[PDB]
């Protein structure tokens, strides 16, 4: 623990520019990464609203929410997800699910074979829009190459 | 009244008005007519789609004017500007005296090519893009004249001769490419004291007496050749007339002005070619 | 009020202006596909999301109201200096005929965009006007066989002459 | 620029979610396999089928970059929060081995769900982004083929 007036990377920043990278896939990366914070993990929003049901919380965890799109955890009786429990009553030749408590609504599908059925877990735009900056060195080896 | 076209600024035959004092081309007047109105003129002196269309039909009353666009679109790429009767210029290309010798950095001034003055060929030519000069007799095509003093001149070493017509939306940015080959464009590209004057005295005496050693090794092994050269390079054209007197078709160098003969005469595939002497009656 | 272009809409305008304001070419005015073909084939194409009946009275409204306005703005103020002589000669082929009948889509993106300015003089019908303008215009944008031309025509040698060359 | 495309069966990147977080568990950290030790594979999987220069070239220096590049964010964010004082744990153990040695490939690919949305914060050119979610979507799916010894099959329900 240094004393005085403490400061974080952005603070640290804030006061004298540090270094930059040379180029290559990963240097504005690099110097984003550099600039800004710590901070915890946070998975895409595109991600936690995939399933239904579950959604974040304030610095919060799966939130299995009572189930109630086309790819989801089907079910045969409300088509709800299954809340807080992936498992359900299905059998190696059913094709949707059927909650424990809508067991009730247990399905076999058209099969053959008699399978052991239970409680189981399953435009247009610019041709040129910017100026682009290059290295020399892989302009000429481009060059030699060609 | 005024002396320009109430539509597009511009000079010509106008139909003026008495009323209304303005000037229109006749045909930057209203629906164009021809011409020829002798008497009184007087041009046009006087919560839903439906009061929208009668805005549409209320725009009739107000004397046309030409169309330009909108300050969004003009103003939009990289060098663009319109006119004084609103036609489309170049802003980028604007803004001439024969023999410079020096420029106002105090530098001299000599051609990028030969690298002599304005004084071999009577003038000499700066470029705008560049701290390059040139002779205008050097340049291949050579300027016969001069370009004028209020456009740009560009030299010969640039690649904006070579890439075709990209316009700028004039507020991008320069977008840093770091990937580190096979990088795909059309050419929009940016690019990213031993204090020793006794040696460097005897460097240049020694250099010297190198150079000269060197051309008088060169003029020993020249000078003892020229008894053939003349000979070889003088008795040529004896030789050729006699190769072709008796018709030598082993000579390479023959067959090769037959076939140009066959060439100008546009012969066809289909005749026979004829023998070497009378094919040469091309000639006469 | 403001309407959002297309980029490729922006380039082909300034072509279109310095082509025919500085090259002296010319489009050949008789088109293949007209202004009135062309909203045809925008309403058929539009109509299949036409559900609620207040939507279709009124997109039929506005369509209608425009193609008959634009006839009444191409030979005010959609035509450059150069572009005026070669109105009276068709106007002279073609006596009397429907403006939006000869010209074409080239001159009728020049109303979609010049009309933050002719809309000045406020309760709802400007807002759903400006928005089939804009849907017309990417719809315009993604047919570039079909509405506009593949070459600038060059502008006869005594066609200069007639203009003020 | 905006998409991947993860496959779906990287359904346990929220499972890694929950027990984190709601059915309180935890992953001690040193691990075998390591990142460094999965990359140097999937890296001797494709480069033997690589032509050119230029492919070989913009491979190994976006792999040198990766490794490099999960060194310096796997601290600051990369963790559940829960993973943090035993994150502090095990900076004690080690104090003289680089950060991308001792975690299993499950926190590199929290970096390559995440990777995206963090190029939406450079000004990079549409090769380069092109080229690189190409890479690391093909990793991912590398390593849904071989998911035996790769990831973790239990969890530490540890104390605080
Ligand atoms: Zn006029
Ligand atoms: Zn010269
Ligand atoms: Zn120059």
């Amino acid at each position: 623990i240094p004393e005085g007036s403490w400061f974080c990377v952005t603070c640290s920043i804030k006061s004298h520019h540090p270094p930059k990278h040379p180029l290559s896939i990963w240097s504005q990366l690099y110097d984003w990464i550099d600039s800004q914070n710590p901070s915890q993990y946070r998975l895409p929003d595109d991600l936690v609203h995939y399933f239904h049901g579950i959604s974040r919380g304030d610095t919060g965890a799966y939130k299995e929410t009572e189930g109630e799109i086309t790819n989801l955890a089907y079910c045969g009786y409300c088509s709800k997800p299954s809340m807080g429990a992936c498992w359900v009553y299905g059998c190696q030749l059913c094709d949707t699910f059927y909650h424990k408590n809508c067991k009730e609504h247990a399905k076999k599908c058209s099969h053959d074979s008699i399978g052991k059925k239970g409680m189981r877990v399953p435009f247009p735009r610019l041709p040129v829009s910017c100026l682009y900056k290059v290295s020399e060195d892989g302009l000429i080896k481009d060059f030699l190459y060609a | 009244n005024n002396d320009y076209c109430s539509a597009c600024h511009g000079p010509g035959n106008f139909l003026c008005c008495e009323t209304c004092p303005n000037s229109f081309h006749f045909t930057c007047i209203d629906p164009p007519i021809e011409e020829k109105n002798l008497p009184d003129d007087a041009w046009y002196c006087n919560t839903m789609v439906d009061v929208w269309m009668q805005l549409c039909t209320y725009i009739d009353s107000h004397n046309p004017i030409q169309f330009h666009l909108p300050h969004s679109i003009s103003s939009f790429f990289r060098g663009v500007g319109s006119g004084v009767m609103g036609e489309y210029i170049e802003t980028d290309v604007l803004k001439r005296d024969p023999l410079l010798l020096k420029s106002k950095s105090g530098t001299p001034i000599l051609c990028f090519r030969c690298h002599k003055s304005a004084l071999v060929s009577q003038s000499i030519l700066a470029c705008d893009y560049c701290n390059s000069y040139w002779h205008p007799d050097c340049l291949n095509p050579p300027l016969a004249t001069l370009p004028s003093n209020l456009r740009k001149w560009k030299c010969p070493n640039h690649s904006d001769h070579v890439t075709p017509r990209y316009r700028l939306p004039e507020k991008a940015k320069v977008i840093r490419v770091g990937l580190p080959r096979g990088f795909k464009n059309k050419g929009n590209i940016v690019i990213d004291f031993k204090l020793n004057f006794l040696e460097q005295i005897r460097d240049n005496v020694i250099n010297l007496r190198k150079m000269v050693e060197q051309d008088e090794q060169l003029c020993i092994e020249t000078f003892s050749k020229f008894d053939f050269y003349a000979t070889r390079d003088c008795e040529l054209p004896l030789r050729i007339l006699c190769d072709v007197a008796n018709d030598n078709l082993e000579n390479d160098d023959y067959v090769l002005a037959l076939r140009d003969l066959l060439r100008i005469s546009k012969w066809d595939p289909n005749q026979p070619v004829p023998a070497p002497f009378d094919l040469a009656n091309l000639l006469s | 009020h403001k309407i959002s272009v297309p980029d490729v809409l922006k380039l082909w305008l300034v072509d279109d202006w310095e082509n025919i304001t500085k090259n002296q070419q010319l489009i050949a005015i008789p088109r293949n596909p007209t202004v009135r073909a062309a909203i045809a084939a925008f309403r058929e194409s539009k109509i299949s999301h036409l559900n609620n009946e207040i939507d279709v009275d009124v997109f039929e409204q506005a369509m209608a109201g425009l193609v008959i306005y634009f006839n009444k703005c191409l030979g005010n103020m959609l035509l450059y200096r150069f572009e005026r002589q070669q109105y009276l000669e068709i106007r002279q082929q073609y006596p009397d005929t429907e403006m939006c009948d000869l010209y074409g889509v080239e001159h009728l993106i020049r109303l979609f965009v010049s009309l933050p300015e002719l809309i000045d003089r406020d309760s709802q019908s400007i807002e759903c006007l400006l928005n089939y303008i804009e849907e017309f215009l990417k719809y315009l944008v993604l047919h570039k066989d079909e509405y506009f031309i593949k070459e600038y025509q060059n502008a006869p040698p005594n066609y200069r002459s007639l203009v003020g060359v």
